[PDB]
RNA sequence: AUGUGGAACGGGGUAUUGAGAUUCUUUGUUCCCAAGAUUUG
RNA sequence: UCGUCGCAAUGGUAAUUCAACUUAGUACGAGAGGAACCGUUGAUUCAGAUCAUUGGUAUUUGCGCGGAGCUAUCAUCUGCUGGAUAACGGCUGAACGCCUCUAAGCCAGAAUCCGUGCCAGAAAGCGACGAGG
RNA sequence: AUCAGACGAAAAGGUGUUAGUUCA
């Protein structure tokens, strides 16, 4: 299971919920909600929507295809990592958003 | 295989003889019960060829 | 036919066979850690 | 309309779904409860991987709309004799046990603040005065009995429902021998049994239930058939929602709660499909009449992941936890 | 032909995604009325009755799990009425039932999604 | 290996048979599997695994036997069970490709493979690198039309599995063994087979 | 029907909304309170 | 008198199912045809439904959206199964020393019937159980 | 008599019978 990243919301999908979109040009493109895809649907610039992530990446508010054999100590050090690597950006944007509220 | 291959596999269940035996020592019985037991059109059919 | 249980994992390649037959973490925290590891 | 085995349609007075058949015993199968009362918490859909011979799926991951029905542990607090009589099945004599909850005690009283909230007061009493009573009257259930059930009261207080009277239903001990029925009830007298106890979720479980007023639409007991349980997960478990390949942890309880029932704190049983009755609404989960051996029943379950997004409401997210760091943080 | 009929986006105007010649291909009618994403259906030559695989859905097809996803457009890959694909090659994605229906048509398909 | 996965002939569609490994799809006849194994299985792992959930993945996998560079849109957690399932010999990669049909695009014959004339360089070369075969970008679908395989399938009518056009599809070609359909004719399998020098 | 009482508010959460507001829940406040008549037994 | 938890006199009944790919180009069949066979995928029509999630929602009169929840397979469940038999086929076996499905009988066997399951229950059908002097 | 009896489909069929007559 792949949790795939909305085209407008730019935020997680999971199965069930959302809307899959493919263009002629084989481009996959998801929404996160019925709001997303009517604003897809109308054209509505990611970067141009207050609520979009997307824009607030873009404006100072915020901050494997080859295949590898299993491994059992690989999938046990990667599990602490993805915890550390969580706590520190959450850190680092707790840091960011201090600095851009001063 | 080709034209009478029914025929020549004949040629070529043996309790069907055995079969046919019981069936026509019932036969008299067979065929008062079917008489008695016919109704309708087939009872008349079935009397007038008797 | 259509009752027989095909498992896949019998038919692998991996080194530790207790590994083949134990299944890998997908999705966590809404993160794909098959797609992430 | 057409079927006339629903026709004519009026509405099924008791709201606890009642077993108008119970399961056939017989002295080989160890002496076990049959029905289990849970709670409608929810139907969310998850994924799950079908492992079956022949599926055009097989070996693929499947969203399921499966339901989690809360399942507080059942309290046995007393026990029936049935006598077999040529007029039909009787009940011989029924023997409580000596102390119930003021839960059970609320059912009988309409009030339950009248003036002295007498339930079984004297009973209770009489019961310890003379233990050689409640002795007799299990002597005459093991000596003039064939069927013996249980009187068994819904902890609703783990559960978050407005309603005190505790649901009362007579579940029926199968297997063994009456004696043996009489003395596991007996034993278990004013004790609970989880439904992970009853049910151990491989099983085919045809759970009935009363279906919902509509505003005769509705509200009629019905009984579900070939529900096949997926997880009984218990309330002390946070992994409940988390399966091995989302082995994240989360509640089985979804962000905001559960729509119009609140969260879940006790056990559960996850199942496919859905049953009659709105939610939170006591639903008997029962031993299936027929030992079925369809293919799915056969097939056993390894649940993908738990949907957790936001239950009364809306909500794009399996848990907040990892919405906190995925989304920016907040102006607070 | 190959394989059993499940239920998803009768989608396929049934563009007709075979190098028939044809670059439209509506459907008159649905062999065996719609046909869904990968479904051969009779179609007549709208742009550029013959049967015709949705290898593209406009409309939303819940897959395996349930994960609805939706084409570009409706698009009926052109099929011949033996069943192998009337067009030298489909083009666009081409669904999953579509090289159930016909082998053909997806070994005739540039793209198989 | 002229055998048919069940009643259906095609089977290149159904297994992209190639001298390491034929890649086989999920959904075939467990007896066929068993066939194709028994035929070319020991020396070309046949194992049938549906790419994207795919009956005819065969067709659109772009994995040679060299490397199993099928395309992207084959299924991760099928190609991560691939990846385990198979020897790590082969080059597997995935094809992030909009023709998903590469495999049925390219005839990647493992001494020399045939990419579609519209298939992307980068992806043909990427293929090519995997499946240590040069690409020649040259229907379209020149893997599904003509069967291709190092020893030799010769090549479609403009026929294997009957006269069809899709030898490829038909005709499951690979070094160690060229297989084919069972509908395949006689003439068709025998120069098939003096092709592949057998 | 003298209480972990029930209920209304002060609210808050849930979501809605897309910086703002709203509404199941609340160790907060108060109302309510051994809450009266009728009916039979 | 008020409740608790049950038995069931009596009715009604439902799922009809096929359809298409394996199971199959399967045994058998010179071969064609095609069993047995096995699951899966769905679907024709109709019944009881949940209303989770989603679509609609729609005085939240909160902010076009639209909460809380309702309706909608438009989100989803979803419709049982063991005997006795009809025709027919047999075993036993007289009548009619044998023979003879039949006459005393029995078995197999229909989409048939009966029960099972389901829906109710007999406002005057009952049992156990707690609480008028 | 599994369509008893008590009150034309009727011609016949009865390996359905009860009694008797004739030839034997």
């Amino acid at each position: 299971m792949r949790v795939h990243t909305c085209y407008f919301c730019s935020g997680p999908v999971y199965p069930g919920h959302g809307i899959m979109f493919v263009r002629n040009d084989s481009k996959v493109f998801r929404f996160c909600r019925s709001k997303c895809h009517k604003n897809f649907k109308m054209k509505r610039n990611p970067r141009k929507v207050a609520w979009t992530k997307a824009y607030r990446k873009a404006h100072g508010k915020e901050m494997r295809n080859v295949p590898v054999r299993y491994d059992r100590n690989v999938i046990a050090t990667t599990l602490n990592a993805m915890k550390r690597v969580s706590q520190v950006h959450a850190k680092r944007e707790r840091l960011f958003y201090k600095k851009r509220l001063a | 295989p080709q034209n009478e291959y029914i025929e020549e596999s004949i040629r070529k269940r043996f309790d069907h003889e055995e079969r046919k035996r019981k069936k026509a020592a019932r036969e008299a019985h067979d065929a008062s019960l079917y008489a008695q037991k016919t109704r309708g059109i087939k009872a008349k059919l079935y009397q007038e060829k008797r | 036919a259509g009752v027989y249980n095909v498992e896949l994992r019998d038919k692998y390649i991996l080194q530790d066979p207790s590994w083949k037959y134990d299944r890998m973490p997908e999705l966590l925290d809404g993160k794909n850690v098959a797609d992430f590891v | 309309h057409g079927s006339l085995g629903f026709l004519p349609r009026k509405r099924a007075s008791r709201q606890r779904g009642k077993v108008k058949a119970f399961p056939k015993d017989d002295a080989s199968k160890p002496v076990h409860l049959t029905a289990f009362l849970g709670y409608k918490a929810g139907m969310t859909h998850i994924v799950r991987d079908l492992d079956r011979p022949g599926s055009k799926m097989h070996k693929r991951e499947i969203l399921e709309a499966v339901t989690v029905i809360e399942t507080p542990p059942m309290v046995v607090v007393g026990v029936v004799g049935y006598v077999e009589t040529p007029r039909g099945l009787r009940s011989l004599t029924t023997v409580w046990a000596e102390h119930l909850s003021e839960e059970v005690k609320r059912r009988f009283y309409k009030n339950w603040f009248k003036s002295k909230k007498k339930a079984f007061t004297k009973y209770a009493k009489k019961y310890a005065e003379s233990t050689q009573s409640i002795n007799r009257e299990l002597e005459r259930i093991k000596k003039y009995c064939s069927v013996v059930r249980v009187l068994a009261h819904t902890q609703i207080r783990k559960t978050p429902l407005a309603q005190k009277k505790a649901h009362l239903m007579e579940i029926q001990v199968n297997g063994g021998s009456v004696a043996d029925k009489v003395e596991w009830a007996r034993e278990h007298f004013e004790k609970t049994v989880d439904i992970k106890s009853t049910f151990e979720q491989n099983e085919m479980i045809d759970v009935i239930g009363v279906t919902r007023g509509k505003g005769n639409a509705g509200y009629m007991h019905r009984t579900q058939l070939n529900s096949k349980i997926y997880r009984i997960g218990a309330g002390d478990d946070a992994k409940n929602a988390s399966t091995d390949f989302d082995a994240t942890e989360k509640r089985i309880t979804p962000m905001g709660g559960f729509v119009r029932y609140g969260v879940v704190e006790n056990d559960f049983v996850m199942l496919n499909g859905a049953t009659p009755g709105p939610v939170k609404r006591v639903l008997t989960l029962r031993k299936s009449l027929l030992t079925h051996t369809s293919r799915k029943a056969l097939e056993p379950v390894s649940l993908k992941w738990i949907d957790t997004a936001s239950k009364f409401g809306h909500g794009r997210f399996q848990t907040p936890a990892e919405a906190k760091q995925f989304l920016g943080t907040l102006k607070k | 032909a190959s394989g059993t009929k499940y239920r998803m986006t009768l989608g396929l105007i049934m563009n007709c995604a075979d190098n028939s010649g044809a670059k439209n291909l509506y459907i008159v009618s649905v062999f065996g009325p719609a046909a869904s994403c990968g479904d051969m259906v009779l179609a007549t030559v709208k742009k550029g009755i013959m049967p015709a695989i949705v290898v593209r859905q406009r409309k939303a097809w819940r897959r395996k799990d349930g994960v609805y996803l939706y084409f570009e457009d409706n698009a009926g890959v052109i099929v011949n009425p033996k069943g192998e694909m009337k067009g030298s090659a489909i083009t666009g994605p081409v669904a999953k039932e579509c090289a159930d229906l016909w082998p053909r048509i997806a070994s005739n398909a540039g793209t198989v999604v | 290996l002229r055998a048919q996965f069940e009643n259906s002939n095609e089977i290149g569609v159904f297994s992209n048979l190639t001298n390491s490994y034929a890649l086989v799809a999920l959904g075939g006849s467990e007896n066929f599997y068993s066939v194709f194994e028994a035929e070319l299985g020991d020396v070309v792992p046949v194992v049938h695994t549906t790419i994207g959930g795919t009956r005819i993945i065969g067709r659109l996998t772009c994995g040679n036997r060299k490397g199993l560079l099928v395309p992207s849109s084959t299924t991760d957690n099928e190609l991560q069970h691939l990846r385990n399932s198979l020897p790590d010999p082969v080059k597997i990669q995935r094809v992030d490709e909009r023709l998903s049909a590469l495999g049925n695009i390219v005839a990647c014959n493992d001494y020399v493979a045939l990419v579609h004339p519209d298939i992307e360089r980068e992806t043909e070369e990427i293929i090519a690198d995997v499946l240590d075969v040069e690409v020649f970008r040259q229907n379209v679908l020149t893997g599904s039309y003509c069967a291709l395989s190092n020893q030799g399938a010769l090549v479609h009518p403009r026929t294997i599995n009957r006269g069809s056009d899709v030898i490829g599809a038909g005709l499951v070609v690979n070094d160690w063994c060229a297989f084919a359909g069972l509908d395949t004719t006689a003439t068709e399998l025998a120069v098939c087979e003096s092709i592949f020098k057998l």
